[PDB]
């Protein structure tokens, strides 16, 4: 998937 | 006609839109220019995902989507957000609302002249056009909202969240523009030339490779081929 | 409303609008030869319907050639998705045999361009564009003052603003309750901007594989 | 200029 490459992204969108 | 519907999503735009950085200033302070730059570039795609956030159906989409769709419109909605910060007296760029930069200015901070000309060239245009905030705005979510980036899963919704938008923005031009019907579709074909300067920046990206000049993590990430 | 001015340029365009043959080593460069033919055609096809819109000849000569030498493949991919057939995913050059995504694989393209043709032919052909509309994304997309070395930008925006209009008039005859036809017309154009870049990637493959384009395509194609 | 380095374009132009 692109989340598990992107996981700095993925945070700022959890948070 | 703008839609009592549509007036409150684009309301809700402009107001989601309305300091650690390594100031400006020998391989000392042209490192320090770059890591300048750089941290702009950082606090933006920050600002481009607490924005999208606050897009009416962005949460919605799956997260692998919503990544997909940021990774590849941050520069886009970068080069919205330059354009619109852009002097056309002095012909440079006025980011931190305070300090501004100069194509002389975005070559020393690393970046090569295909690239920079292009910005400004792109920045030119954008401003002759004199959009307001809501314009602004309703762009972002448009570039945002393109069903046909690399790796989006379910396009068929994201492209019937990027029409609202589309629609929205016809509404409202017609409204502000109201003798000149070709002040919307001016606005659309700036996605156009936004797409070239995406591409123009890939091979900014991987002139930095072959100079070996490293983008910080969060850049790396979303710009650098793995 | 359209004009009558608008009504008599798009027929004109309409009007404007209306070989190696194919089978190893050798087999593999005579499908190439045969594709990069078939483009050959094109270009020339593309260069006497663009001095037949009105306004192209009035440009400078040094502006029509920077208005073709980056717009042809862009418009090389509108007219392939014109003759896309759905049905059988393939498609229909000089109207005989039927190219599908392994054809143009076997006449040197690399996946990574065929992928994106036959997905924005499929997303073309859903949106059923008719001649006139082809026809005038064609002009616009030729128009576009943005491309590298044109000189008389302000001219060539005004020239696509005539041709914007013209399709906004059009499309509110031929979609007269779908408001949204004319722009996800428009909006393909940001997607045609894409692969004109994957197709720059593809000609440079080209080069490191040393493969040889014929005269008018690496004129127009290859980074001198 | 882009004229002399586009002979063949050029000439269909021309013709
Ligand atoms: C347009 C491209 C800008 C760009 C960079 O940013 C300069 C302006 C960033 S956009 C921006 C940032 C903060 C604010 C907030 C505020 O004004 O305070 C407002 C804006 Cl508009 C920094 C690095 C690169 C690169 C690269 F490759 F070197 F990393 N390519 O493009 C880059
Ligand atoms: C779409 C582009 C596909 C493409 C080529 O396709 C040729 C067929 C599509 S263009 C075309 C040609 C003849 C007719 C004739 C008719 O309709 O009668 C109609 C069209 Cl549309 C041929 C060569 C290349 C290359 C390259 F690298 F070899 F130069 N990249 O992409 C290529």
């Amino acid at each position: 998937s692109l989340t598990e490459r992107h996981k700095i992204l993925h945070r700022l969108l959890q948070e | 006609q703008l839609s009592p519907e549509q007036l409150g999503m684009i309301e809700k735009l402009v107001a989601a839109q309305q300091l650690r950085v390594t100031p400006w200033p020998s391989r000392e302070a042209r490192q320090q220019r770059f890591a300048h730059f750089t941290e702009l570039a950082i606090v933006s795609v920050q600002e481009i995902v607490d924005f999208a956030k606050q897009l009416p159906g962005f949460l919605q989409l799956s997260r692998e989507d919503q990544i997909a769709l940021l990774k590849t419109s941050a520069i886009e909605v970068m080069l919205l957000e330059t354009s619109r910060r852009y002097n056309p007296g002095s012909e440079s760029i006025t980011f931190l609302k305070d300090f501004s930069y100069n194509r002389e200015d975005f070559a020393k901070a690393g970046l090569q002249v295909e690239f920079i000309n292009p910005i400004f060239e792109f920045s030119r245009a954008m401003n002759e056009l004199q959009l307001n905030d809501a314009e602004f705005a309703l762009l972002i979510a448009i570039s945002i909202f393109s069903a046909d980036r690399p790796n989006v899963q379910d396009q068929l919704q994201v492209e019937r969240l990027q029409h609202t938008y589309v629609e929205a923005l016809h509404a409202y031009v017609s409204i502000h523009h109201p003798h000149d019907r070709l002040m919307f579709p001016r606005m659309l074909m700036k996605l156009v030339s936004l797409r070239t300067l995406s591409s123009v920046h890939s091979e900014q990206v991987f002139a930095l490779r072959l100079q070996d000049k490293k983008l910080p993590p969060l850049l790396s990430e979303i710009w650098d081929v793995h």
